[PDB]
């Protein structure tokens, strides 16, 4: 009954935004840390951003430093990935995947496994 | 006839999933059991459920 769920998707131009809703049933998404994911028509799966399961850390790729913002909402066991200034480069399916950490230091921005893979929504940047 | 230390496994996350029934993830290192059993395979996505 773990279900991750990518909701928010959509055809948007450059230089707009987007908002995207990861959704958890069945289980608590608090205790868990949260980082997206993306893999274009083409291209491997390159790290989003990660945040932690208290929120109080975050990851961030440069590809999209400065442009993607990630807050997460444990009280309603949401992760939302808030995007701005969107590039035709972002066009792809988005993964929300929850794993704990991997070692010590809090942060999180060395890449590891990840246990529940979403559906995914597939966002495209074309105009 | 060792001691083991499982919260060198649940604390890596070079791991998937931790389905353990029965008990807790964290719990594994205080407990005493009689004798543990390993098994290995290697099988596809969906089907790990």
């Amino acid at each position: 009954q773990v279900q991750l769920q990518e909701s928010g998707g959509g055809l948007v131009q450059p230089g707009g935004s987007l908002r995207l809703s990861c959704a958890a049933s069945g289980f608590t998404l608090d205790y868990y840390a949260i980082g997206w994911f993306r893999q274009a028509p083409g291209k491997e799966r390159e790290g989003v951003s990660c945040i932690s399961s208290s929120g109080g850390r975050t990851n961030y790729a440069d590809s999209v430093k400065g442009r993607f913002t990630i807050s997460r909402d444990n009280t309603k066991n949401t992760v939302y990935l808030q995007m701005n200034s969107l590039k035709p480069e972002d066009t792809a399916v988005y993964y929300c995947a929850a794993w704990e950490a991997s070692r010590w230091y809090c942060p999180l921005q060395f890449s590891a496994d990840f246990s529940s893979w979403g559906q995914g929504t597939q966002v495209t940047v074309s105009s | 006839n060792c001691v083991a230390d499982y919260s060198v496994l649940y604390n890596s996350a070079s791991f998937s999933t931790f389905k353990c029934y029965g008990v807790s993830p964290t719990k594994l290192n205080d407990l005493c059991f009689t004798n543990v059993y390993a098994d290995s395979f290697v099988i596809r996505g969906d089907e790990v459920r």
